[PDB]
This record gives structure tokens, C-alpha cells and sequence, in this order.
């Protein structure tokens, strides 16, 4: 219960700081969330990131520093980065939300 | 805005190419810490644009 309540605050800011607006699907699709990555696919995700940085080794660099210090989802949150190279419209927007907040 | 543990996060996804504001990069981070799979949350940070 006290969880969803941070589920749903979560959902509602990012709303506010996305400039969105049915938002109760997302509370259903972040709701299903049981636990599982696997070598390979930390793997794949990080060839495919250094293939789209510039400055690929300052990420390898800082992922190695990272790691070693067991730092929490390092390993599902390079997976993200990967899933929103490949969807170049909502990269862009992720870039430009950032300009409007500066 | 965001502390040393999620600093260090940004600076790796900056130097990963991407920039996204501090304020929803630590509700990503956060949305993580209470174990969304990275997919949905992708998923619907993708339908949150055009």
C-alpha cells in the first residue's frame, strides 16, 4: 500500500515534469515488476551504448569503476539507456525537456 | 538536486551519450530501486513522449 502511494508519486511528477496529459495504465504497466538480468545481456545493452556515445570509453571507464563498488541497478539501469538509444523519438524528447528546465 | 550514490548514475548515463534532466533521471533511479523491470520502464517513458 505505502508502496503504490510512491508508485503513484512517482508516475505523477514525472507527469508534471514531462508536460503529459489516461495515466492509470502506467500504474498498471509499473505494478508488474516480480523481482533476473543476464550476462550477455548487460553485454549486448553496453556494446550497443558505446557504439552510440561519443566518448565511449569514459562510459566503459566509469561502468568498470561502477561495478567494482557493486553500485544498486547499474546493471538495469545501462539496460535502460540501451531500450532509449534505440527509440530515437523519446530520446529526443528526454533531450529537449532537459533544455526547456535550464 | 540528487545525491553522491545517484550523481555517479547520471554522470554514467552522460557519458553514455544521453542527457536527461536530474529531476526524472532520480525518479528513474527510483522507479528502479523499487524493482520495475528497465523495460517498463522504458515502456512507459516511452508513451509519456509523442
Amino acid at each position: 500500500s505505502m508502496s503504490e502511494f510512491r508508485i503513484h508519486h512517482d508516475v505523477n511528477e514525472l507527469i508534471s515534469l514531462l508536460h503529459v496529459f489516461g495515466a492509470d495504465v502506467y500504474i498498471d504497466l509499473l505494478q508488474k515488476n516480480r523481482t533476473v538480468t543476464t550476462s550477455v545481456s548487460t553485454h549486448s545493452a553496453k556494446v550497443k551504448i558505446a557504439e552510440f556515445s561519443r566518448t565511449p570509453d569514459d562510459f566503459l571507464k566509469k561502468y568498470e569503476e561502477l561495478k567494482s563498488k557493486n553500485t544498486r541497478n547499474l546493471d538495469p539501469l545501462v539496460y535502460l539507456l540501451s531500450k532509449l538509444i534505440e527509440d530515437k523519438e523519446t530520446l529526443q524528447y528526454l533531450q529537449q525537456n532537459a533544455k526547456d528546465k535550464a | 538536486v540528487l545525491n553522491p550514490e545517484e550523481a555517479e548514475l547520471y554522470e554514467l548515463t552522460q557519458a553514455a551519450g544521453i542527457v536527461i534532466d536530474q529531476e526524472v533521471f532520480k525518479i528513474l533511479v527510483d522507479l528502479l530501486k523499487m524493482n520495475v523491470a528497465p523495460l517498463a520502464v522504458f515502456q512507459m517513458l516511452k508513451s509519456m513522449c509523442a
